[PDB]
RNA sequence: AAUUAUUAUUAUAAAUAUUAUUUUAAAAAUAUAAAAAUAAAUUAUAAC
């Protein structure tokens, strides 16, 4: 969604915050620095719309190919943990 | 807190350079730009007293040195 | 975390417990409903410089490593900045975008082995350094006299030549069985508070500390 | 791309800001100026081009790189 | 023979001009970009500062800025 | 009296268990919209929260510049050019903020340093 | 304007309502405004011999017919990278600067392809003559590195069972530099007996 | 363009300044604009 030279990042769209859509500078995951993260991926709507159910907005295409390739691999990570606790 | 003139010597510009970003392009340099024509000073009336959009706003003067160097080429520079 | 909300009664970990927070007795006989179950949402977990650091610490002493081990070791440490195995969950998918783990499985077995990026491996001795350099510094018995260091001071370039393993026989449990008495002396507080950054995004700073219990 | 069967972009037949995720796309950390022979900075500056080709030539994602004065 | 010298014709003093107005607006155009920067990079610097100044003041204040509920709620690893 | 709107005064409730406004007056505002409002005169030296001043004298310290006096004067051009009536010409503003007007607000400045 | 009207705001329209004129910013809306507004400027085609290196090869791996938009695939096919700066029009580009400069002229039967060379094959073949056979060298000299880095593990086989006994080495301390303040005093001298009860048998 | 009005008067140069004008507590016609049906972008719709 949001994607810069250090790491990545999950973002939302509050409709006040617009002017941070594009490019919003943000601590990086990686050791440190307020990198300036640009807009890669759309992810989805904050409130819902009128009359429209929850799905409507759809996160993007390359976003689930995100979570599916970041997250992704719960196969590869079942150790110490499921979806539990 | 940040401070323009205190931040210029990072960068090594000026005092009178790093403002003139700040702030619209005819308040510095000589293009095209009417400001706002009570701005522009009054008489001195029975009352009140004179007024001059220099004395008003020192800030808003024009740079014409500032110009002089950015925007303008000398004679002197292609001779 | 409680007694058997979520895991059955009997589920608990010798690790940093949170402040403030106490072990509430659950009733033996209590039972969710599978469709309260449902959602099933919990507290997000401080995955910061603190634990990655502490958690390639115990990567470092072993580049490779597996599913038990990668929480069988936590327990092996004078100070820990886990509470659960989600804790480490949790932090092993950041530490894959930090670019700090890329761990595998061997062929011919069938585990998942922990490996630290050579892309990244050199650097990350500096922040197990950056721990390291008062790590041992800061011992108290170190500094005491010299004959406790000089009863060993030899032993260390004579087990790995012909008594190698011999030692790590021991050098695993015993020398860290003590931290067990040890844990029920002195834990960490996962002390957080939640806040947001000026983007807007929800986000907890945790402020740890050892819980001086005895 | 393949899109099965030209089912691309009606319009303008190309998006804006397609999601890039997929190659990061990064300035590199070894570079010069194709023509001039300049180190170049990462991404805060304009002083440097990028020719980000389907092909790669010049530094490790190997777009080429001029100085906005040196492309002469 | 002597090292040539193309004069000042009206073009070439119209485009020693422009090459000079384009750094200009060049630089205006960098500059913005620099200050820029050790604004926002001080902001947050000054931002960080406060929410860890707000911080140690609630962890001495009982302001758990957590809600009515004590933090047993929060030890149930249920948002209920 | 440009929109025959009545005008309502929304507050919040219980202000005497709070923290911030723990015994603020709301009669009329404060003397320049950036001090701390009037107090209720048995709590004068109330303490409140240090970090909501963090982001008041960081605040209340822009209106104290000789720009903003240049903008709160340009704004009256702004005004009587815009046709706003009884907007006094920009020639004779009082300047906002000034800096020996502010030692009578340095009167209760003596909290930590 | 429905999309704008609807009072939750979502996000395709927080990006597609910007037209604004920033770095890295919405190309559309700003291509889509005046032209007195873009700043989208030409697209920077190579023309370069480094293109002339990547089709003088490939023709001489397959020089059949239609060869205008599948010679593209050959682009999407033999991909360290492709070689179309453009590949709508730079693989439109590779033919012109083929056909001028006197290197390859078409070849036409029931359509039009690239083939014949264009009398350069002699050129062709001392191109791939600086491909594989240098390709060859320099894929070794990683191999001097896979040389050692065999021994990458092996001058640190020793030292990763040597430096995680020195990871001990401190804690042996630090076991009991903590158990100072829990005195156990029998715990506490085992503890450091039995790891001095065969340290000294060793060497 | 009668104006402090439908307006980037743009020959040129350009790219991350939040750089500073838009009232109202009701109802219809109209005006813009809008979930569902007789592989595509369309309908008509004088429907929320």
């Amino acid at each position: 969604n949001a994607c810069h030279v250090p790491g990545d990042q999950i973002f939302l769209v509050s409709n006040s915050f617009t002017r941070r859509l594009l490019t919003r500078t943000d601590h990086c995951p990686k050791c440190d620095r307020l990198s300036t993260f640009r807009f890669m991926s759309v992810s989805g709507m904050v409130g819902r719309m009128p009359y429209k159910p929850v799905d409507t907005p759809g996160p993007s295409y390359a976003t689930l190919y995100w979570r599916k390739q970041r997250s992704g691999k719960i196969a590869s990570q079942p150790l110490n943990e499921v979806c539990n606790k | 807190r940040f401070n323009l003139d205190e931040a210029a010597a990072e960068l090594q510009l000026d005092e009178a350079y790093v403002a003139s970003l700040y702030k619209p392009l005819h308040y510095t340099y000589s293009m095209k730009g009417q400001r706002y024509p009570a701005e522009q000073g009054r008489t001195s009336r029975p009352g009140s007293l004179a007024a001059s959009r220099d004395r008003m706003f020192p800030l808003y003067r024009r740079n014409y040195k500032l110009n002089r160097e950015l925007r303008v080429l000398d004679h002197r520079r292609i001779s | 975390f409680q007694a058997g909300v979520h895991t059955p009664h009997g589920s608990r970990y010798n690790a940093a417990r949170m402040k403030n927070w106490p072990v509430q007795e659950v009733p033996q006989n209590f039972n969710f409903t599978n469709e309260q179950r449902f959602k099933a949402k919990a507290v997000p977990r401080d995955t910061g410089k603190i634990p990655r650091d502490f958690l390639l610490s115990v990567l470092y002493r072993n580049q490779p490593c597996e599913v038990a081990s990668l929480w069988e070791h936590c327990l092996h440490d004078p100070q820990i900045v886990l509470d659960s195995k989600r804790h480490l969950r949790e932090v092993l998918q950041q530490a894959r975008a930090e670019g700090f783990v890329s761990f595998e499985k061997d062929a011919v077995t069938d585990r998942w082995v922990c490996h630290l990026t050579r892309e990244r491996f050199e650097e990350v001795r500096a922040l197990v350094g950056a721990r390291a350099e008062a790590q041992d510094l800061y011992s108290g018995l170190r500094g005491a006299s010299a004959t406790e260091t000089s009863a060993y001071s030899e032993s260390f370039r004579e087990m790995n030549e012909d008594t190698k393993r011999e030692h790590f026989r021991l050098l695993s449990e015993q020398v860290a069985d003590t931290t067990t008495h040890l844990r029920k002396f002195q834990r960490m507080e996962m002390d957080y508070l939640p806040y947001t950054d000026l983007n807007g995004k929800v986000n907890f700073m945790w402020w740890y500390e050892m819980s001086d219990t005895r | 791309t393949a899109v099965p069967h030209e089912e691309a972009r009606s319009r303008p037949h190309f998006p804006a800001y397609t999601e890039d995720v997929d190659q990061p796309m990064v300035v590199p950390d070894g570079v010069c100026c194709f023509n001039c022979d300049k180190p170049i900075d990462g991404d805060d500056i304009n002083s440097y081009v990028w020719v980000p080709s389907g092909n790669a030539r010049v530094p490790t994602t190997q777009g080429y790189f001029f100085h906005v004065k040196c492309f002469k | 023979r002597h090292l040539p010298v193309m004069p000042m014709t009206p073009r070439v003093v119209f485009e020693h001009a422009q090459e000079k107005r384009i750094d200009y607006a060049k630089k205006m155009h960098r500059d913005r970009r620099l200050v820029e920067q050790l604004r926002t990079h001080e902001f947050w610097g000054w931002y960080m500062k406060l929410q860890r100044v707000r911080g140690r003041w609630c962890k001495e204040h009982g302001v758990s800025s957590r809600g009515v509920y004590g933090p047993a709620v929060d030890a149930a690893e249920l948002w209920g | 009296r440009s929109d025959n709107v009545a005008m309502y005064f929304v507050e919040y409730k219980n202000r005497d268990m709070s923290d911030n406004h723990k015994g603020e007056d709301y009669t009329a505002g404060p003397e320049r919209f950036f001090l701390p409002p009037r107090i209720i005169e048995t709590e004068k030296g109330i303490q409140r929260p240090p970090h909501m001043q963090m982001a008041f004298d960081r605040w209340a310290s822009k209106f104290k510049t000789e720009e903003f006096h240049h903008w709160w004067r340009l704004r009256h051009a702004k005004l009587r050019y815009w046709g706003v009536r009884n907007v006094p010409h920009p020639s004779d503003v009082d300047p906002l903020w000034t800096e020996k007007e502010e030692e009578e607000w340095h009167n209760e400045m003596l909290a930590n340093t | 304007a429905a999309a704008a009207a609807a009072a939750a705001a979502a996000a395709a329209a927080a990006a597609a309502a910007a037209a604004a004129a920033a770095a890295a910013a919405a190309a559309a809306a700003a291509a889509a405004a005046a032209a007195a507004a873009a700043a989208a400027a030409a697209a920077a085609a190579a023309a370069a011999a480094a293109a002339a290196a990547a089709a003088a090869a490939a023709a001489a791996a397959a020089a059949a017919a239609a060869a205008a938009a599948a010679a593209a695939a050959a682009a999407a096919a033999a991909a360290a990278a492709a070689a179309a700066a453009a590949a709508a029009a730079a693989a439109a580009a590779a033919a012109a600067a083929a056909a001028a400069a006197a290197a390859a002229a078409a070849a036409a039967a029931a359509a039009a392809a690239a083939a014949a060379a264009a009398a350069a094959a002699a050129a062709a073949a001392a191109a791939a003559a600086a491909a594989a056979a240098a390709a060859a060298a320099a894929a070794a000299a990683a191999a001097a590195a896979a040389a050692a880095a065999a021994a990458a593990a092996a001058a640190a086989a020793a030292a990763a069972a040597a430096a995680a006994a020195a990871a001990a080495a401190a804690a042996a301390a630090a076991a009991a530099a903590a158990a100072a303040a829990a005195a156990a005093a029998a715990a506490a001298a085992a503890a450091a007996a039995a790891a001095a009860a065969a340290a000294a048998a060793a060497a």
